[PDB]
């Protein structure tokens, strides 16, 4: 897989993709 | 952390997994 440059609503797409139903915890500040 | 990193620099798929639940 290639690199990532991914803000905002993005890297959500990004994290969707990646974890599918396994589901995802989107964290900001962490 | 990863959301910050992803922007203001780059990241992988495999550090994006480290998310997943
Ligand atoms: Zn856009």
């Amino acid at each position: 897989f290639v690199n990532q440059h991914l803000c905002g609503s993005h890297l959500v797409e990004a994290l969707y993709l990646v974890c599918g139903e396994r589901g995802f915890f989107y964290t900001p500040k962490t | 952390x990863i959301v910050e990193q992803c922007c203001a620099s780059i990241c992988s798929l495999y550090q994006l997994e480290n998310y997943c639940n």
